[PDB]
């Protein structure tokens, strides 16, 4: 699926589990020396460079495990504490996204 | 972004000043703006929080009923209000800005410069030069030891200097201390060779500005 | 009210060697839902603002050298400075901003240590003009000294003097790393004339015995 659409909020992400897709497709691939796209924190892709003819938006298809923060659009505020995060945890042989706990006021 | 703040104040006992802090950047969009008071020698402490986008303020326990945290919109500034100033109120305070948009509690990104406020009664007066002389005895060719007393003046700081600047060799200018009177005082001394005396000179030239002073002095063994 | 416990309250290490501070809280810190300590360092050299050092207990803030290094969890947090250098010397606060109020710690002074050196002392006689205005001030010196501690004694006619001493000491010299200390009494015209010995007392780690420095007024 794709991760919960919080209002008011933009979701990010550090570093990608290897296995997100970005010519089909990019692809994340990491052995044990280090981790590098192809098709042009270890165990984790970087963000990939600009290139140019990019689409406005980037689309991810993120694999078990991925890893997210929230942060409140411009102009808002973070009721509660800490960087609120997703992760994709399979629950009896279904993918689902953790549902974040945050609010953003003004 | 820089956070700038007001200049520093002399008050009396029992009067009320407001300190003020004013942000270079844009304005405060969503974060907090945290007072921190350290007193001389002592540790850093908390004020409170006042949160512009809110209209919300939050006071430590210790100085509830003591303190009002005001921010004005307009022109994007903070200020702090102390009411019944005590005489172990003379500390130094600084702003804290804190980003939001992750979390309510985060760290402090930015510090401004800190607003010196002495609160005492006593009346601007000048500094007192007095001469340290020379020990005769001294370290008999190893070093000599003179220095120049300054001696009730109000308020700090001083600029004690030497030969107009031209020796720096080995001046030791000590941190003031605060007498009985309420009259500050500090001393600085310079060590030169003993064989220096009696052909060269020196001067402690003092310099006070929040009374326009200018003293200096003449330093010499009575032999 | 989280309350931190730094310890110790003063450290002295030679230069370039392994500095290490603690923090305690009474209250664990660590949110489950972040696995994150929401704990920070904080550097403040004389006379300056305070500047962030680390943050998340381990997070190296931009622009920091790689030597300054967090660790620790839960409540037991620690800071290192490998290989120490000139431009350290400051004092380092906790920071607890895991709930409000925010507390801070005591305080550390790391302070750079180097063999001992003997003091030197002076003494000065006052000053005839201050006789004029009716005080009498008399200064003993002691001079570029290691380590901290040194007693100072005012001695009058063979006969302690009390309460009337004040004394000064200059934060460490940057290019010899030394100290320095002057002491000095408050006597009326009445009080100083009367007397006729007038003595300076130090004990220190560096000096073997006490040494005394005397001047006979006249």
């Amino acid at each position: 699926d794709d991760p919960p659409e919080i209002p008011h909020a933009t979701f990010k992400a550090m570093a990608y589990k290897e296995g997100t897709m970005l010519s089909l497709y990019m692809l994340c691939t990491g052995n044990s020396s280090h981790s590098s796209w192809d098709n042009q924190l270890p165990g984790h892709c970087r963000e990939p460079p600009p290139w140019e003819n990019e689409a406005t938006e980037r689309i991810y298809h993120f694999v078990v495990g991925q890893m997210v923060y929230y942060q409140c659009v411009q102009g808002y505020r973070a009721l509660h504490r800490g960087p609120a995060e997703s992760v994709c945890k399979m629950t009896h042989g279904k993918t689902r996204w953790t549902q974040p706990q945050l609010i953003c006021t003004g | 972004v820089q956070l700038v703040q007001s200049g520093a104040e002399v008050k009396k006992p029992g009067s009320s000043v407001k300190v003020s802090c004013k942000a270079s950047g844009g304005t405060f969009s969503s974060d907090a703006i945290n007072w921190v008071r350290q007193a001389p020698g002592q540790g850093l402490e908390w004020m409170g929080r006042i949160i512009p986008i809110f209209g919300v303020a939050d006071y430590a326990q210790k100085f509830q009923g003591r303190v009002t945290l005001t921010a004005d919109k307009s022109t994007s500034t903070a200020y702090m209000d102390l009411s019944s100033l005590r005489s172990e109120d003379t500390a130094v305070f600084y702003c804290a800005r804190e980003r939001g948009d992750y979390s309510n509690f985060w760290y402090f990104d930015l510090w401004g410069r800190g607003t010196l406020v002495t609160v005492s009664s006593a009346s601007t007066k000048g500094p007192s030069v007095f001469p340290l002389a020379p020990s005769s005895k001294s370290t008999s060719g190893g070093t000599a030891a003179l220095g120049c007393l300054v001696k009730d003046y109000f308020p700090e700081p001083v600029t004690v200097s030497w030969n107009s600047g031209a020796l720096t060799s080995g001046v030791h200018t000590f941190p003031a201390v605060l007498q009985s009177s309420g009259l500050y005082s500090l001393s600085s001394v310079v060590t030169v060779p003993s064989s220096s005396l009696g052909t060269q000179t020196y001067i402690c030239n003092v310099n006070h500005k929040p009374s326009n002073t200018k003293v200096d002095k003449k330093v010499e063994p009575k032999s | 009210d989280i309350q931190m416990t730094q310890s110790p309250d003063s450290l002295a290490v030679s230069l370039g060697e392994r500095a290490t501070i603690n923090c305690k809280s009474s209250q664990s810190v660590l949110y489950s839902s972040n696995n994150k300590n929401y704990l920070a360092w904080y550097q403040q050299k004389p006379g300056q603002p305070p500047k962030l050092l680390i943050y998340w207990a381990s997070t190296r803030e931009s622009g920091v050298p790689d030597r300054f290094s967090g660790s620790g969890s839960g409540t037991d947090f620690t800071l290192t400075i490998s290989s120490l250098q000139a431009e350290d010397v400051a004092v380092y606060y906790c920071q607890q901003y895991y709930s409000t109020p925010y507390t801070f710690g005591q305080g550390t002074k790391v302070e750079i240590k180097r063999t001992v050196a003997a003091p030197s002392v002076f003494i000065f006689p006052p000053s005839d003009e201050q006789l004029k205005s009716g005080t009498a001030s008399v200064v003993c010196l002691l001079n570029n000294f290691y380590p901290r501690e040194a007693k100072v004694q005012w001695k009058v006619d063979n006969a302690l003097q009390s309460g009337n001493s004040q004394e000064s000491v200059t934060e460490q010299d940057s290019k010899d790393s030394t100290y320095s200390l002057s002491s000095t009494l408050t006597l009326s015209k009445a009080d100083y004339e009367k007397h006729k010995v007038y003595a300076c007392e130090v004990t220190h780690q560096g000096l073997s015995s006490p040494v005394t420095k005397s001047f006979n007024r006249g």
